[PDB]
RNA sequence: ACGAGACUCUGGCAUGCUAACUAGUUACGCGACCGGUCGGCGUAACUUCUUAGAGGGACAAGUGGCGUUCAGCCACCCGAGAUUGAGCAAUAACAGGUCUGUGAUGCCCUUAGAUGUCCGGGGCUGCACGCGCGCUACACUGACUGGCUCAGCGUGUGCCUACCCUACGCCGGCAGGCGCGGGUAACCCGUUGAACCCCAUUCGUGAUGGGGAUCGGGGAUUGCAAUUAUUCCCCAUGAACGAGGAAUUCCCAGUAAGUGCGGGUCAUAAGCUUGCGUUGAUUAAGUCCCUGCCCUUUGUACACACCGCCCGU
């Protein structure tokens, strides 16, 4: 269960059925070259850091 | 000097989770000698982060229908279990506090997330302001119940949860209702 | 439902209460009630009868919280 | 006075028993007229220390308050203060204990349905006596 | 003196008389270390010993108050004593340190100079509250 | 003045409420002088609405 | 919202139309010479045209405008 | 062009301005401390402190990031204020309720045998139960001896209208008798001393003090007529409720919520409603699910418009 960092860059969109998630764009501060897709659940502001489980996940996309 | 209550000190804080102090702060100036401002920060957005979280605290273990519009009290009863979390770990409240607050504090959930269907669940991650959200209800709740027709008073049911709560030690309510979150993350990917 | 407590005058409040709140470290109503076995409304009046006698330090008073600490 | 040995569980009324574990100023409201602000009052001017305790409940105590009980004028307590004046069907003025003759003044249900008054017969039926209209409404008694 | 301009919250306002005193603040008729709830006493003490205890030399403050509500007082009790500091340290002495120590309470926070708008608004029929409704019957 | 009356005449429909309000306002002029010259500038077509009470002591 | 309605944004076109030269610089002097020369009942809308007159000038210093 | 917007009262800065003797803090003693402190207030008295006037002020005006670079959206400094709340609200229509609102009204019983009408002595004042607005709670964030003390809209002596608020002496726990007076009114209660809270009292997990929810007597004020002590209280009565299934109201800032006072009805009357204060949040600044609203495209044999039309035995 390796922990890893990520923060917000851009606020791709909401998600969920009822408005439930965020679509967030977010890089890796350790490589500081990747971005992935999360929705992230909760307000969250642009450049937020967040300890993660996940590294490699992706959910619904269009 | 802006010591707590001027009895609690302010600057021995740290919240050991690189950069999360924006949305968790007591060292902030915002942090003042009482937790009690009135309420101005729930009408915009994200500046329910700028609140003393002393102050969200005090009006958090302030619910259900019983205790609203009594502010007093519960600045009074935040004094108590401040002062005897200052004697039962020998510490600043504030670093149990900060402890709790990185510990309890959410990473996975899990919610419906699809525009066609209704099956099943799928992770999502809880942004810090969520998290601590959620975290402390879990804590009230907790609190609540453990102080709720038993012969066990305030500031001790609430300050046996935080200590528990505080080290990680998973026989607290909040950390199982913690783990509890972790494990259905687990079960619905 | 059933009320039935101890409301007996015997070894129970002096012995092992005078014995054993003076040694623990925290000391309420609620937590001699809880760790000495004995009735929290008794524990409040033996407190108050032994803060006459004068053996703690007290920091403050509430109808819940009378807050006691080890003096002597 | 004060005595750390004098816990019993039993009051006598008509040889019966009751609870003993309730506090004083509290214990002697086993007494269907005593307690609430009666005994409150009767023990405030009793002049003792109200500290005491169930363990602590002296005879001498129990003596004296019985004898408060029996006649209200000991500090001149008239006869409202207790639950029954001037008795129905006789001109007493008194609360008498024990049962079977206090609960016979209370079965008042034929002789107002002679007069076919409204009060014997409503309770005779065991209806409201405050006056609780009832048209549909109401959860108890049958479910 | 009168350099009093208001000092207000909520309903309830007070007025912070100044002159050259004692540097003893009173609160009609009583000192400010006792006032009713016997709890916002920090809440009272918190602008004086922020900006300092040391700038009181001689300068009797009586703040009068009239309004609904204790805790509604304060808030403005103390933005009265602030405004006083602020309207004597702007009549004659210099700004640099009034600057310093307005900087100081900003970042504190606002509501020692600058009055909250906030009231309480009507309520609007067909409801017990002015935005609650009653229950809808099926 | 507040008067808040039901719109419906018969009890139907959703709770709807007029609120009729009836705003006074008194002015106070109290002038040294005999009643005699105030009367004399009295004489000046006064505005209809405009009611005057006299007070002298 | 804050979308401004035709009213203020047609009677700010017909103002600066009308009056390119009498505009000023400064919003407040917008708002004196447009309640000089216009029948403007009300302080709040001839506050909101005046303000549209000073975004349209600054419209101005870049390009042509529309209407 | 109507509607929206705009409008108007405003909530919110008038330290600037007309200005109080029904408003109010500070130039000398009134009962006390070698200079401080009173709503019986000190001679002297200025609009700052409450009302109610004119003008001003806030405009996405200023900066930054997005945007078909536009309309606009999101952050930021100043600023009292960067969405204060409501009444007005279209074209056109309903077979929705009201003929029991009306001295506005249509053949039938009503043609004087007049569903109250002069007088007036019962009636929507019934008991077995189904989630109709709501009520006090299940408790120790607390009912509870009492200490200290902070309210805002208002309502108020009067045409077949006694009865309205209501400053003291005597008595009377409970309501109330006579008087000197205070009130058409910011002059009188009033400084709504109030009321929620400010936690020094038995309280400890219960049938006692959470839970007057279930007994019989008595003083009595407006009420000829309190019979279901209807409504003004004193004693005793602790049933049920351990925060409660499925379906499921309502809520974004001085809001929800807790809290008491006022207006309506009114012998003096509120578990209801309408206003007011007081205390006072994590609730998310999103989506359309399963809720309605029918906007665009589409089909139609409907147009009385799907409660339509229609086929056959």
């Amino acid at each position: 269960q390796p922990i890893k960092l990520a923060r917000v860059t851009k606020v791709l969109g909401r998600t969920g059925s009822q408005g439930q998630c965020t679509q967030v764009r977010v890089e890796f501060m350790d490589d500081t070259s990747r971005s992935i897709i999360r929705n992230v659940k909760g307000p969250v502001r642009e450049g937020d850091v967040l300890t993660l489980l996940e590294s490699e996940r992706e959910a619904r996309r269009l | 000097d802006i010591k707590l209550f001027g009895k609690w000190s302010t600057d021995d804080v740290q919240i050991n989770d690189i950069s999360l102090q924006d949305y968790i702060a007591v060292k902030e100036k915002y942090a003042k000698y009482l937790p009690h401002s009135a309420g101005r920060y729930a009408a915009k957005r994200f500046r329910k982060a700028q609140c003393p979280i002393v102050e969200r605290l005090t009006n958090s273990m302030m619910m259900h229908g019983r205790n609203n519009g009594k502010k007093l009290m519960t600045v009074r009863i935040v004094k108590h279990a401040f002062e005897i979390i200052h004697l039962l770990t020998g510490e600043n409240p504030l670093q149990v506090l900060v402890n709790a607050i990185i510990n309890s504090g959410p990473r996975e959930d899990s919610t419906r997330i699809g525009r066609a269907g209704t099956v099943r669940r799928q992770a999502v991650d809880v942004s810090p302001l969520r998290r601590v959200n959620q975290a402390i209800w879990l804590l009230c709740t907790g609190a609540r119940e453990a102080a709720f027709r038993n012969i066990k008073t305030i500031a001790e049911c609430l300050a046996d949860e935080l200590i528990n709560a505080a080290k990680g030690s998973s026989n607290s309510y909040a950390i199982k209702k913690k783990d509890e979150l972790e494990r259905v993350a687990k079960s619905n990917r | 439902d059933k009320l039935n407590n101890l409301v007996l005058f015997d070894k129970a409040t002096y012995d092992k209460l005078c014995k054993e709140v003076p040694n623990y470290k925290l000391i309420t109503p609620a937590v001699v009630s809880e760790r000495l076995k004995i009735r929290g409304s008794l524990a409040r009046a033996a407190l108050q009868e032994l803060l006459s006698k004068g053996l703690i330090k007290l920091v403050s008073k509430h109808r819940a919280q009378v807050i006691y600490t080890r003096n002597t | 006075l004060v005595i750390p040995e004098k816990f019993q569980h039993i009051l006598r009324v008509l040889n019966t028993n009751i609870d003993g574990r309730r506090k004083i100023a509290f214990a002697i409201t086993a007494i269907k007229g005593v307690g609430r602000r009666y005994a409150h009052v009767v023990l405030r001017k009793a002049d003792i220390d109200l500290t005491k305790r169930a363990g602590e409940l002296t005879e001498d105590e129990v003596e004296r308050v019985i004898t408060i009980m029996q006649n209200p004028r000991q500090y001149k307590i008239p006869d409202w203060f207790l639950n029954r004046q001037k008795d129905v069907k006789d001109g007493k003025y008194s609360q008498v204990l024990a049962n079977g003759l206090d609960n016979k003044l209370r079965e008042d249900l034929e002789r107002l349905k002679k007069i076919r008054a409204h009060r014997g017969l409503r309770h005779f039926w065991g209806l409201r006596v405050r006056g609780q209209h009832t048209k549909t409404t109401g959860r108890r008694g049958r479910t | 003196q009168s350099v009093q301009v208001f000092g207000r919250k909520k309903t309830a306002t007070a007025v912070a008389h100044c002159k050259r005193g004692n540097g003893l603040i009173k609160v009609n008729g009583r000192p400010l270390e006792m006032i009713e709830p016997r709890t916002l006493q920090y809440k009272l003490l918190e602008p004086v010993l922020l900006l300092g205890k040391e700038r009181f030399a001689g300068v009797d403050i009586r703040v009068r108050v009239k309004g609904g509500g204790h805790v509604a007082q304060i808030y403005a009790i103390r933005q009265s004593i602030s405004k006083a500091l602020v309207a004597y340290y702007q009549k004659y002495v210099d700004e640099a340190s009034k600057k310093e120590i307005k900087d100081i309470l900003i970042q504190y926070d606002r509501t020692l100079l600058v009055a909250d708008p906030r009231r309480c608004e009507s309520k609007k029929f067909g409801g017990p509250g002015a935005r609650a409704r009653y229950q809808k019957s099926y | 003045l507040r008067i808040t009356t039901r719109k419906t005449p018969c009890g139907e429909g959703s709770k709807t409420w007029d609120r009729f309000q009836m705003r006074i306002h008194k002015r106070l002029i109290d002038l040294h002088s005999p009643s005699e010259i105030v009367k004399q500038i009295t004489s000046i077509s006064i505005e209809p609405g405009v009611e005057v009470e006299v007070t002298i002591a | 919202g804050r979308v401004r309605t035709k009213t203020v944004k047609k009677a700010a076109r017909v103002i600066i139309e009308k009056y390119y030269t009498r505009l000023g610089n400064d919003f407040h002097t917008n708002k004196r010479v447009c309640e000089e020369i216009a029948i403007i009942p009300s302080k709040k809308l001839r506050n909101k045209i005046a303000g549209y007159v000073t975004h349209l000038m600054k419209r101005i210093q870049r390009g042509p405008v529309r209407g």
